RNA sequence: GGGAACUUUAAGGAUACUGCCAGUGACAAACUGGAGGAAGGCGGGGACGACGUCAAGUCAUCAUGGCCCUUACGGCCAGGGCUACACACGUGCUACAAUGGUCGGUACAAAGGGUUGCUACACAGCGAUGUGAUGCUAAUCUCAAAAAGCCGAUCGUAGUCCGGAUUGGAGUCUGCAACUCGACUCCAUGAAGUCGGAAUCGCUAGUAAUCGCGGAUCAGAAUGCCGCGGUGAAUACGUUCCCG
């Protein structure tokens, strides 16, 4: 990967801590039934108004290691690659080769 | 028997028999006995008079043939008078839901026209 | 009325054999009644992960990695059987949750 | 009175044997109402049939796992593990009438590179 | 093989009449593994001709097949004895299916009291066959 | 398409400029990138330039355009035949 | 309430080795036919790929010699494109129907996933789904309806009660946002297609064929890929010709 892409990466990441509470705040005053409507659509209008950044939907996974934004294995985060290596040196624990 | 100006089959069950006419499904015909009080698999040239007239009365309240061939015309051309992206589809005959054309077009584009 | 529930889980079997051995010899030494161990459906998880760098589709490799679980009951303890297993040292590789 | 064990393609089928008047129950139906088809209640029946005790015994099963045909073997199959454990001089015949053999073929696994166990994709020299 | 013999495929006698060649000829008519609507049809079948006529279902089947087995396949091959039956089952099961009686079964029966009287499709292919054969 | 009911979606700047525009009589057209909102009531008769790529296209919003996203109005490939 | 029997769960262990009988082969190698046994002549499958070949693939995972850019070949942003369409080819899915379609009733699995999650139950809607509420960090609650199958009715060889492409209307959900360019639901529409030339592909048994179920990627987005079980065949006389 590029390190201007790792940096966008971790901008993002930055961003969607920063605004994280406020969306939750807006996305259940959106879903209140009790509340009116004006508020409703205000709530609304806030959300739409966040810088897009604060959006958890625009996350990319990337390796960890490398940086690469195919194959990512959530489970150990990383890229195919460096799991391959690092799976076959042991210092991945109770991981082994596959058969039955 | 004449049902909205179609000569429907006279020797099927009745919810069968309906759907020839132009516009009127399964679930219409099913419906529309169900309206008149008919057996779906009651037989066409087992109903007499009135009941034929029930179903002709019904069938009257959904657009069938002749108004439904000429609403679906003028929605079309509409959309390609207007300008926007379906008409200008349906001028080219390509398809108008986001399907690719690189290959496999032929419904809208018709037989292989050679170079 | 309180029986002591132990649940240990781990990526090795061998290794969570030897603490169960450890914690039932424990229990009866101190002079109590145990159930179990009782072995536990066990857990694999599988992944296919790609050999090549650029492109072969049918060259890879198949992992696997497997949680195993026991359960023991000491049942009628004694007071010093609590203390007792506090006292049990800490196994690396293997994880223990008591409830009482 | 007795117990046998069968077993055949993830079945696994639990059968008690007594002297009775030929009464047989699976899972709290009848033979009839467990299987529609006819060819899996012969299966059933066949031990009894080639030993003739159809009504001098009582049968009292239950079964688990598999399809139709893996559970009405595992069912003969522990049908004739029981009369075996009963009287020991039948197990000849059942041996001769293969019904003491436990049939050991299961579902092959599928292969990285193959759409199958062994069906492989259409090849083409360019 | 190229370096051995394999043995031939063992498969057990029918679990109603306990007969090689009716399981032979039920899987014959089997398709895509579906061995319970082969059943119900060749049963059905061996039944419609048992209630034509009273006989034993079995014997009447080795008399059709005789009839219905083929000497040779054109130029002419000299054949085992296994091949002509199957030959015989695959064009009886043929001529059924072409016939037009409503359900398979019954056309199935049909071919077979066809045979066994002498005229018939699979009869008639079996005449063309030697035709065609005893001339080289 | 969007789900009833979050009504309709329209950008805030792109509202704003309509407002503006209607509220007085500017005849100038109202330029945007905006594609995606949705063409409401108060557009007819203005004039947007809706960017298709490399260009702004001018659009007069007549009644029959009114419920249609600005974009499906400024094609963004170039077609002629093979 | 009980029981520890059986099923299963999962650690350890025993077992098969020509082990015995008969004929025969140089008395070599072995080869045939039997009895006990769950299994009898490599028990089935998987991982494991000598020395080497193609200056075969990858400087776009990564590292790295050398050469180039360094007010731009570096960095930031909004819209568009990677989805275009006179055509040609590879790999697949769905059909062309009666061993079938539709409708009503009723059976039998295994392997996986679940707390920014999976959801019993109740209500509303034809429905995608929405609201309330319950259990579960799971051998305990849940995804979950297995499908093909068995019984009954109807359809009677028709481009049809086969097929489900294309198209007009009306909606739901994910998301800041479904125009270009998402998936899914209902009403209407109902295209080619009647078993496919030269030629060419896979498969030797729980296999082919056929039926459904799960997962990684992942807000949403599989007919692909990696797995799981159900039903369950046929044929091999032989190495002359075709390929390595
Ligand atoms: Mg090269």
């Amino acid at each position: 990967a590029k390190k201007g892409m790792i940096n966008r990466e971790l901008k993002r990441e930055k961003t969607v801590a920063k605004y994280a509470a406020k969306r939750a705040e807006l996305k259940a005053t959106i879903a209140n039934v009790n509340a009116s409507d004006e508020e409703r659509f205000e709530a609304m209008l806030k959300l739409q108004a966040l810088p897009r950044n604060a959006s958890p939907v625009r996350l990319r996974n990337r390796c960890g290691l490398t940086g690469r934004p195919h194959g990512y294995f959530r489970k150990f985060g990383l890229s195919r690659n460096k799991l391959r290596d690092t799976v076959m040196q042991g210092d991945v624990p109770g991981v082994v080769k596959a058969s039955w | 028997a004449r049902i909205a100006g179609v000569n429907i089959p006279d020797n099927k069950h009745a919810v069968i028999s309906l759907t020839y006419i132009f516009g009127i499904g399964r679930h219409t015909a099913k419906n529309i006995l169900a309206a008149v009080g008919i057996t779906e698999t009651t037989k066409i040239r087992e109903l007499d008079d009135a009941q034929l007239d029930a179903i002709r009365a019904e069938v009257a309240k959904v657009p069938t043939e002749g108004d439904l061939r000429r609403e679906i015309s003028m929605n079309i051309k509409r959309l390609m008078d207007l300008g926007c992206y379906r008409g200008l589809r349906h001028r080219r005959s390509l398809p108008v839901r986001g399907q690719r054309t690189k290959t496999n077009a032929r419904t809208r584009k018709g037989p292989r026209k050679p170079i | 009325n309180q029986r002591i529930r132990i649940r240990l889980k781990s990526f090795d079997h061998r290794l969570i054999d030897q603490s169960a051995q450890e914690i039932v010899e424990t229990a009866k030494r101190t002079g109590a009644q145990v159930c179990g161990p009782i072995p536990m459906p066990t857990r694999i998880e599988r992944f296919n992960v790609l050999t090549s760098p650029h492109v072969n589709k049918d060259a890879r490799d198949q992992y696997e990695i497997r949680t195993y679980k026991r359960l023991i009951d000491i049942v009628q303890p004694t007071d010093k059987t609590v203390d007792a297993l506090m006292k049990l040292d800490l196994a690396a590789g293997v994880d223990v949750q008591i409830a009482l | 009175t007795n117990y046998g064990t069968g077993r055949r393609k993830t079945a696994t089928a639990r059968v008690f044997l007594s002297a009775g008047t030929g009464k047989l129950v699976i899972n709290n139906r009848t033979l009839e109402q467990y299987f529609g088809r006819e060819t899996a209640r012969m299966v059933v029946r066949q031990p009894l049939e080639l030993l003739e005790a159809t009504e001098k015994y009582d049968l009292y099963i239950t079964v688990k796992g598999g399809g139709i045909g893996g559970q009405a073997g595992a069912i003969r199959h522990g049908i004739t593990r029981a009369l075996i454990a009963a009287d020991e001089t039948l197990k000849p015949v059942l041996r001769q009438a293969g019904f003491v053999t436990r049939d050991a073929r299961e579902v092959e696994r599928k292969k990285l590179g193959l759409r199958k166990a062994r069906k492989r994709p259409q090849f083409s020299k360019r | 093989p190229r370096r051995r013999v394999v043995a031939a495929r063992e498969i057990l006698p029918d679990p109603k009449f306990s007969s090689q060649t009716i399981a032979k000829f039920m899987n014959h008519v089997m398709q895509d593994g579906k061995k319970s609507i082969a059943e119900s049809i060749v049963y059905g079948a061996l039944e419609r001709v048992q209630e034509k006529n009273k006989v034993d279902p079995v014997e009447f089947f080795e008399t059709t097949l005789e009839k219905v087995r083929p000497m040779v396949e054109v130029v002419p091959m000299e054949v085992r004895p296994s091949r002509r039956t199957a030959l015989a089952m695959r064009w009886l099961v043929d001529a059924a299916a072409k016939r037009s009686e409503k359900t398979m079964a019954l056309r199935l029966a049909g071919e077979l009291l066809d045979a066994a009287e002498g005229k018939g499709a699979a009869i008639k292919k079996r005449e063309d066959v030697h035709r065609m054969a005893e001339a080289n | 398409p969007r789900s009833l009911k979050k009504g309709p979606f329209v950008d805030a700047h792109l509202f704003a400029k309509v407002e503006a525009a209607v509220a007085s009589n500017s005849r100038k057209p109202i330029k945007t990138w905006s594609r995606r909102s949705m063409i409401l009531p108060d557009f007819v008769g203005l004039t947007i330039s809706v960017h298709n790529g490399r260009n702004h296209v001018p659009v007069i919003v007549t009644e029959h355009m009114v419920g249609h996203k600005l974009g499906e109005f400024a094609p963004t490939r170039t077609y002629r035949g093979h």
